[PDB]
């Protein structure tokens, strides 16, 4: 039982992890007001914390 | 990390204006006026190319 509630925290781990990432696969802005330049375009490699 | 190609379009094509400043201004002065600015949001600028 306990073993299985390691599983299970590991799994919580998972779908959390996975549901953050799958929370920043869109691109939304951080706060309100006119935009400046965009910078890269599509089909391109981007790094998180570039 | 390497890219393999880059694609266009070129049945519509863009043409970024450059302008001074104050000459902006007087097409705020234009803003001020509007009178041969009509479609407001554009109209059409008579090419002239090379």
């Amino acid at each position: 039982a306990q073993q299985a509630n390691a599983a299970v925290t590991a799994a919580k781990a998972a779908v959390e992890t996975a549901r953050i990432n799958l929370a920043y696969t869109k691109v939304t802005s951080p706060i309100s007001g006119r935009i400046g330049k965009s910078n890269v375009t599509e089909g391109a490699l981007v790094q998180n914390g570039q | 990390a390497t890219a393999l190609a880059t694609v266009q379009q070129l049945d519509p094509i863009y043409v970024d204006v450059t302008q001074s400043s104050n000459d902006f201004l007087r097409l705020k002065q234009e803003l001020a006026n509007g009178t041969l600015k009509q479609e407001n949001g554009k109209a059409k600028v008579s090419l002239i190319t090379s």
